[PDB]
């Protein structure tokens, strides 16, 4: 659900 | 990959990347890491889009397939699970083995080994998400010992708008909510991240000011996601 | 596969079509298939879904290369282009394998003999869009043979609203567009095939009439390009 | 360019 790094 | 040129497989990552090719990715940056040398700034972070691409793929096949078997709670559907499951596994235990044979002993900048550390923590943290039995327990603290020691070096040797300290600091929260099930040590940590990047933007030219509030604004959204 | 259950392999060909692992449900499905037994109109399905999203992917990843390799015209450019192209190949050839051993041969209702020359006519037509040495016209005519079959027998054989009959003739409007250099055809295919659809709606139920006309739609946004 | 079938 949470948002970890992205590119 | 051994009889490639290093700057070969580099270029040929490249176009693999422009091709959404990420497992031929993966396989080109694992070969020119295994040339020994030192990996660039644009290096490591094409290693680490290549495998996060691979190994995010695999978590969500995982996910399905989890989400099916405890709705099911024959053996097929725990048989599939288990075989994605451990091509994961196999895919972490790849990366985790390039940091540890040297990428990590033989960095010595702030900004790779942090760079290093947080993909150990991450790809400690994916192993965590599918564990189970005896060593689930120090799996996660391995995952969290990786964190720490970015942590401690990130916030000795960069600065708070930094986005590798930012991104490290984000995927650490998400290990302290999700694995850790330290959703108060989560939360603190995003928001105390945050106030101190946003206090520290003053001193940044347009194009880094873009850079950190990207990632700034992913700690904005775990919070309110959490709050 | 051979030791895997048929009816196990397409359970877990249904499991990697939800969780979008699309190489893994073409191997079950070939696996199915190698058992020898018929294949049932689902199964059908499933195994076209699988390798038209493998060699889908691959065909993608072939037009980026080749672009950039035009652009540049060192060696990695063309040498990374024809290893996906071997590996697209290669895809193309297991899937015309199973048709011939023994798929084909042992199709003799319309809807299953249409389907599979469909699909032979789909993976030469593949192996078209890449060919360029001797043998790319007898591609392209084994394309066209096979196209040829299916559209014969499925005049005879089914209305003109069956959606089988729909994609194959869209499918082979498309081969006389992009393949074989003939527009006119492609378009007079294209309006034939939608006009006699349109005037045999009115037999159908309302789920007929939605899988038919959903097919019709493509056969008028290639006009509409074309026109 | 043009649309062949697809599910
Ligand atoms: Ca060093
Ligand atoms: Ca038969
Ligand atoms: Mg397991
Ligand atoms: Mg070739």
């Amino acid at each position: 659900r949470p948002s970890s790094w992205r590119q | 990959m051994g009889s490639m040129e290093r700057a070969s497989l580099i270029q040929k990552a490249k176009l693999a990347e422009q091709a959404e090719r990420y497992e031929d990715m993966a396989a080109f940056m694992k070969g020119a890491v295994e040339k020994g040398e030192e990996l660039s700034c644009e290096e490591r972070n094409l290693l680490s889009v290549a495998y996060k691409n691979v190994v995010g793929g695999q978590r969500a096949a995982w996910r399905v397939l989890s989400s099916i078997e405890q709705k099911s709670n024959g053996p097929e559907v725990r048989e599939y699970r288990e075989k994605v499951e451990t091509e994961l596994q196999g895919v972490c235990d790849t990366v985790l083995g390039l940091l540890d044979s040297h990428l990590i002993k033989e960095a010595g900048d702030a900004e790779s080994r942090v760079f290093y550390l947080k993909m150990k923590g991450d790809y400690y943290r994916y192993l965590a998400e599918v564990a189970t039995g005896d060593d689930k327990k120090r799996i996660i603290d391995s995952a969290r010992s990786a964190y720490q020691e970015a942590m401690d070096i990130s916030k000795k040797e960069m600065p708070p708008t930094n986005p590798i300290r930012l991104g490290l600091a984000l995927n650490f929260s998400v290990f302290h909510y999700e694995i850790a099930n330290s959703p108060e040590e989560a939360i603190s940590l995003a928001k105390t991240t945050f106030d101190e990047a946003m206090a520290d933007l003053h001193t940044l030219s347009e194009d880094s000011y873009k850079d950190s509030t990207l990632i700034m604004q992913l700690l904005r959204d775990n919070l309110t996601l959490w709050t």
